[PDB]
DNA sequence: CTGTATTTAT
DNA sequence: GATAAATACAGACCTAAGTCCTTGAATGCCGCGT
DNA sequence: ACGCGGCATTCAAGGACT
């Protein structure tokens, strides 16, 4: 078909703070500083689709009113990253004059603002500060580390979380309800699953569904979105007996199709991550599938390394 | 308002690009007399006083006394945006964002419009009163402009030394040293060639490479310079127009010893 | 000190009824310290910083061979590093406004390169104010005036290496006729080397909660929001002697 | 084999120097009408279609059609290779490789022989479709290329406008915003300096600065160039030579 | 003392600018018998020698023979403060501490100081051999400039043939080939433009593009230049002044 | 950790 | 005024490696003015 | 024709890499 629709991430992209559902005290903080003005310098951090970008345009919309096409400079960090944009175009944004509703002020959203270099951020110190009286810098980024401590010195540290399955079934309710899908309780929960906390995904899941099948159910959606790898390699490395951990490996893990260098990089960061195990075990696991993925690395990528890994991690465990 | 028409685009092309070098960023007050401004340097040693009368413009009407903050790049491009024999319309609404240039030709019926977003800038309208010259000096601008620029490749300062009847400039670098002596003269045939010298007092003193390019950067405006020194306070250096001039008000360096 | 915000804010009032709105303005601005008497912490720093800079002239003319009583005589530039947000910058503005200097504020991360900085600040260094003549020169009381402080903020951003200028201005500052006050947040860095030797080192430390608990009170009485002394430490703790961000 | 001479060998100078910075790769396909080459863009936002006609040439010969693909980079660097005064000469062999360029001068003795590799580009659509353009006008060069250049520093984005007897080029950027304003006039005293419209519906859209800048580059062939408009359709900017033209299809922006 | 006025300004200017970009470093050997100047480069493949002689001068005295060094960029900075208009003066004191440049100009009210303060180099000893040359022909120098700087392009290693009263220049690169043929020809109507090639054994040389690239440089000082190609020494490489020489000997591979 | 520096307390 | 609490803070910074990225300096060609 | 004047392009040094 020569023409698209548009995608339910987009076109349900809440237009209006109240209609973000996680992060209560955060939204509500905003509505706020909407309602009354005067918006702080700040810095919104995060994962992945829990509503970082949305929570700052609606601010910018809200506060700004009608003159969102001048008072709002949109600027990707990522695609513009350079010392050459702070001395030349948001210098001369910033020295704009611009006549403003009493409250508000002009608005710079700087999306993805972790990765921006050294320079960019150091010159900007001083453009935050030198016109701070006409203009308000807002940052949006996946990790807070990336910026450079001074700069998070002048800004309000608002940092987000990963949405509850409350919110994500509340939102994904909502646009059911608006779009007249058929669904079941156990797809809604396993696409809830599925997205482990990120909307966006858990949006572009149902599109998914919904637009090859039909129905929400949990059948349809886990054929379409597969089970979540970690999960799988957690099950393989707490195995009780060797042999169960081969036959996970073989069945779900090297005959499904994934690589030998996905299954170890896996299995470190979940045996980096597990609770369960004592750190003292879990250390020399992770001293196994290190010698692993050097093996794999050096170009020994195989089902027999992968055998010998949880041989050895099982031997580990059974001392 | 305001809505004040030129004569011609490349006399306000040219004093722009006289001074885009020295200052970035300068507040155009428009008053009834005309569009006095002044606007200090980022080094804060020279300040551009420059003046504009309504006699220049064909028809300059203002309502009321606003501010016009405006960035000499941007101005620069709009100016090089138009042709050299339009006439240049500047344009201000009611609680200024933008200023309207209007570039319109007789001959043919083409009208660009441009709108330059107004820079806010906040200075002070430090007042500027005169003092007894010990030296008041005017020679040919081209001269002038020539031997700054030929000294300026040896160092980085200018030393004006004026003698009875002499005008002397030493520059001393790390490679090679240059000194220019210049006679007064003046000439019946030709009034632009000729030198003119007022002497109330001697007056030794130096000056900024850079800053001195930037006055003579400024040459286009005038055939003749005019340079007045005090050894204590900064020497104007002024470019005459029809209607108005070109201030600069240079500091000089350290005497010691 | 509450009452005496109000009072100046009603007499700003007064003032405008005989441009940009005070709850406009943020808290870190609209608090900021007009005098040395409202610094939080690093007493010490500030004194050592303003006496250097008034005993600046008196060590000049003994051209700075003798280093004094204090020691702050053999010293043309100086160089105040600390964790962010503690007052350097503002120690060195109030500095130069009390002893009368003119402020040229230039931030090295802006302006880094050697050309740049190298023309600028060349022909700052051996200059005269034309704003300090043009400032009332004629009254006699501030001899200082002409002079220029040149406060170089942001002094960690310059470019490394040999042909980066922060190599160069360990050059530059040991002949200099104007007082240098450089800012940078990481003084232990390579980058910084060259500057040991060039410049009085002041340390400023990280201040105590006692000596905001004072300003904290005042911010919050004026601003009509509730505030138990008891989890202002907390407060400096998490943010990490930061007033800027607290 | 192929013998194309050219009487002006800056002609052909002036030619690749149109479009060597809009593209790199084109096939110059000759067949018994002359020269025809296509090319398209890395970023596929520009078409450029050249017909270089016989009469062009002052000896032409073609046996058999022949696909001559070339980089413009290296083509470009073998023409700067030759002086005003001398006329070239295309030369290929049967099977299609090692193109050899001749710049020869009788006047003075002299003989410069130089050669391209060839390169299997295997894109060769070789297709423009002909529409009723919503509008169809025709001003001077030099004047396009004077708006384009003057409008392409205020933003990234030039919105060109066609009204009833108004031609409008918008450029609106940070530093703020400018509108040039022309109008269809015939003068009878100097012709060249004439500026003709047909349009059909009004027409709205904008284009890139970059490739408009690429697309006035072609300034230097023909002194008039002719810009035909629709509605989503592509832009039409055409450079027409002695013997036949040079065609840049833009294609507009998204609203 | 030494006392050098020289003709014109611009003459010693274009002499400057024929090796720019070759040396930096030079000392300039002042005689009675004209000023000789030597250099070489950092490769050992190129030996820059320049003489000019008394006839080069409207006014020379030099009773003691002085060794003047000299830095090329600040020389060349000095230069550029003049006008073209004007006449050069070359006056020094037996101390080798400072060199006095004099601008001076028709009309005595404009009188120009400069000063340029002298280095200490080693020098190194004059490469005056004459070895019998094979091949010797001479092109004008703005054509021969076009051809090197046109067929450096394609490759950086220029190959140069002289066989049967023909003259090719060859650079086959990587994305083609260059071949330019040229052959001796005379012209009554103007002198310059003419090629004489002397031949006594053939010659097939290769040279590096950006040295003779540095070489053209010098197109400048004359309408003609005088190229000389040997098989077993390094070519010459002669532009001929009013009363001097600028000679490159490139050292082929 | 150990060693040095600065501010409030005894 | 000296000696304790009470604590913030400095101890130090390398050479290779492959590839992408950025920033400033040095370089080139090309348009305008005289 | 002949010389500067910005502006595009090429070169070189520093930092980072989970
Ligand atoms: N000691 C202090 N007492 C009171 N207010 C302070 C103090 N330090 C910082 N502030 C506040 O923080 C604002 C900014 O202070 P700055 O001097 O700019 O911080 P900084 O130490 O320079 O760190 P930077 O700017 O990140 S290098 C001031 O305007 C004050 O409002
Ligand atoms: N809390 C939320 N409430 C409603 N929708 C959300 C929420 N978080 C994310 N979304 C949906 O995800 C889409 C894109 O999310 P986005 O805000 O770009 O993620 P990020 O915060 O990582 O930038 C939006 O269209 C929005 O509909
Ligand atoms: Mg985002
Ligand atoms: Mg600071």
């Amino acid at each position: 078909t020569l023409s698209l629709q548009l995608p339910w991430v987009e076109k349900y992209r809440p237009q209006v703070l109240s209609d973000i559902v996680g992060n209560k005290e955060t939204i509500d903080r905003l509505q706020q500083i909407a309602k009354d003005g005067n918006m702080p310098h700040m810095i919104i951090s995060g994962m992945p689709g829990i509503g970082k970008t949305t929570s700052v345009h609606c601010l910018a919309h809200e506060l700004l009113g009608r003159s969102y096409a001048d008072g709002v400079l949109e600027l990707n960090a990522s695609d513009d990253r350079g010392i050459d944009v702070v001395r030349n175009q948001i210098k001369h944004f910033a020295q704009k004059k611009l006549h403003l509703p009493p409250g508000k002020h002009k608005i710079v959203i700087l999306d993805e603002a972790d990765s921006m270099t050294a320079g960019a951020q150091q010159a900007l110190r001083r453009t935050m500060e030198l016109y701070s009286n006409s203009t308000r810098f807002a940052f949006a980024c996946n990790q807070s580390n990336k910026i450079i401590e001074p700069l998070q010195s002048r800004c309000a540290i608002l940092r987000y979380s990963k949405l509850s399955d409350e919110d994500v079934l509340k939102r994904l309710l909502q646009i059911i309800k608006l779009e007249d899908v058929k669904y079941t309780n156990d797809g809604l929960e396993a696409i809830i699953f599925t997205a482990e906390g990120d909307m966006r995904q858990a949006i572009n899941n149902l599109q998914s569904t919904v637009a090859g099948h039909g129905l929400v159910n949990a059948d349809n959606v886990f054929k379409i979105v597969d089970s979540p790898h970690p999960l799988i390699v957690k099950k393989m490395l707490l195995a009780s007996n060797l042999e169960d951990s081969i036959q996970i490996l073989r069945t779900d893990l090297w005959k499904k199709g994934y690589s030998s260098i996905d299954i170890v990089t896996t299995s470190f960061r979940v045996t980096k991550n597990l609770a369960q195990v004592k750190e003292s075990v879990r250390l020399e696991m992770i001293k196994e599938i290190g010698l692993t993925h050097m093996r794999i690395l050096e170009g020994v990528g195989t089902y027999l390394q992968l055998a010998s890994m949880l041989a050895k991690i099982h031997k580990l465990n059974n001392k | 308002m305001l809505e004040a028409k030129f004569e011609e685009a490349s006399l306000f092309k040219r004093i722009i690009d006289g001074f885009k070098d020295c200052v970035q960023l300068v507040n155009f007050q428009c008053k009834e007399d005309g569009i006095i401004a002044q606007a200090v340097d980022d080094s804060r040693v020279l300040l551009v006083s420059l003046e504009i009368g309504v006699e220049a413009f064909q028809e300059y009407r203002c309502d009321h006394p606003v501010t016009l903050g405006m960035d000499l790049t941007s101005l620069s491009k709009i100016l090089r945006c138009g042709n050299n024999t339009d006439t240049l319309t500047l344009i201000a609404d009611n609680t200024p964002d933008s200023i309207i240039l209007l570039f319109e030709d007789t001959k043919k019926d083409r009208i660009a419009e441009y709108s330059l977003k107004l820079m806010d800038i906040d200075a002070d309208f430090l007042k500027i009163e005169e003092l007894q010259y010990d030296s008041t000096l005017s020679l040919p601008s081209s001269e002038f402009s020539k031997i700054v620029r030929d000294l300026s490749q040896l160092s980085d300062s200018i030393n004006i030394m004026i003698t009875k009847e002499t005008i002397k400039f030493v520059a001393d670098g790390d490679i090679g040293s240059g000194s220019v002596i210049i006679k007064p003269f003046v000439d019946m045939e030709h009034p632009e060639t000729s030198i003119k010298l007022e002497m109330d007092q001697p007056v030794d003193l130096t000056f900024g490479a850079k800053y001195l390019l930037d006055i003579i950067k400024g040459s286009s405006l005038s055939d003749r310079v005019g340079i007045r020194l005090s050894s204590e306070a900064p020497a104007l250096f002024q470019f005459d127009l029809k209607s108005g001039f070109l201030q600069f008000f240079l500091a000089p360096k350290f005497n010691d010893e | 000190e509450a009452e005496l915000l109000v009072k100046k804010e009603e007499e700003r009032s007064k003032k405008l009824a005989a441009v940009v709105r005070e709850e406009d303005k943020l808290w870190t601005v609209k608090y900021a310290p007009t005098n040395l008497q409202q610094v939080c912490g690093n007493k010490g720093s500030v004194m050592k910083l303003k006496n250097w800079l008034a005993n600046w002239e008196n060590s000049k003319k003994n051209s700075f061979k003798h280093a004094g009583k204090d020691g702050s005589g053999v010293f043309r530039a100086a160089m105040l590093y600390g964790p962010p947000g503690i007052g350097k910058t503002t120690a060195a503005h109030l500095v130069a406004q009390e002893l009368g200097y003119d402020i040229l504020e230039q931030n090295a991360s802006d302006v880094r390169s050697k050309t740049l900085l190298n023309a600028g600040v060349k022909n700052a260094l051996d200059n005269m104010s034309v704003v300090g003549y043009f400032k009332h020169n004629e009254e006699a009381q501030n001899l200082n005036g002409k002079h220029f402080v040149i406060i170089m903020d942001e002094v960690d951003g310059m470019s490394g290496g040999d042909r980066g200028g922060v190599g160069q201005l360990a050059q530059f500052c040991r002949k200099t006729s104007t007082p240098l006050i450089l800012i940078c947040n990481e003084r232990n860095l390579p980058k910084m080397r060259p500057f040991d030797r060039v410049c009085l080192d002041i340390q400023f430390r990280r201040p105590d909660a006692n000596s905001i608990k004072s300003r904290l009170m005042t911010i919050a009485i004026r601003e009509k929001f509730k505030l138990d002394p008891n989890v202002i430490d907390r407060l400096i703790q998490t943010t990490r002697g930061d007033i800027r961000q607290v």
